[PDB]
């Protein structure tokens, strides 16, 4: 892969 | 070009601090410590923020290798499919980057995903940077001389402003 958590 | 993370979240604190936690079989421990600190140098020497290194506990930006389930709510897959990811800035989960143990990761001197490449791309999500629609980007969505492109800096200077 970005991840927003 | 560049973009960030839907409401523009970054490091606010002069100092965030970063740990190792977990290790590849594929390269002595000594050389991902110091492609980690490459990685994050390209990033820092451009904006004002600095870096600190820990070795135990929790620090902001948890660095790692992993394989399948991880603690979060992303396990990794196996060989193939997702090589890692990267959480945006923020408390917990955000920062921190995790590298698929199932790939072959090299320093450049063997076969395997470039490391300091992808540490450069995963840490680029870790610091608030989105994907790029420039094609020479290091945040371009896709993946041995390499250095920061122009979109690149522009986007973290304008998420954090320039270093003087
Ligand atoms: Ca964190
Ligand atoms: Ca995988
Ligand atoms: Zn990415
Ligand atoms: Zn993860």
């Amino acid at each position: 892969x970005g991840l927003v958590x | 070009g560049y973009s960030l993370f839907p409401n523009s979240p970054k490091w606010t604190s002069k100092v965030v601090t970063y740990r190792i936690v977990s290790y590849t079989r594929d390269l002595p421990h000594i050389t991902v410590d110091r492609l980690v600190s490459k990685a994050l140098n390209m990033w820092g020497k451009e904006i004002p923020l600095h870096f600190r290194k820990v070795v135990w506990g929790t620090a902001d930006i948890m660095i790692g290798f992993a394989r399948g389930a991880h603690g979060d709510s992303y396990p990794f897959d196996g060989p193939g499919n997702t090589l890692a990811h990267a959480f945006a800035p923020g408390t917990g989960l955000g920062g921190d980057a995790h590298f698929d143990e199932d790939e072959r990761w090299t320093d450049g001197s063997s076969l395997g995903i470039n490391f300091l490449y992808a540490a450069t791309h995963q840490l680029g999500h870790s610091l608030g940077m989105g994907h790029s629609s420039d094609p020479n980007a290091v945040m371009y969505p896709t993946y041995q001389n390499f250095k920061l492109s122009q979109d690149d800096i522009k986007g973290i200077q304008k998420l954090y402003g320039k270093r003087s």
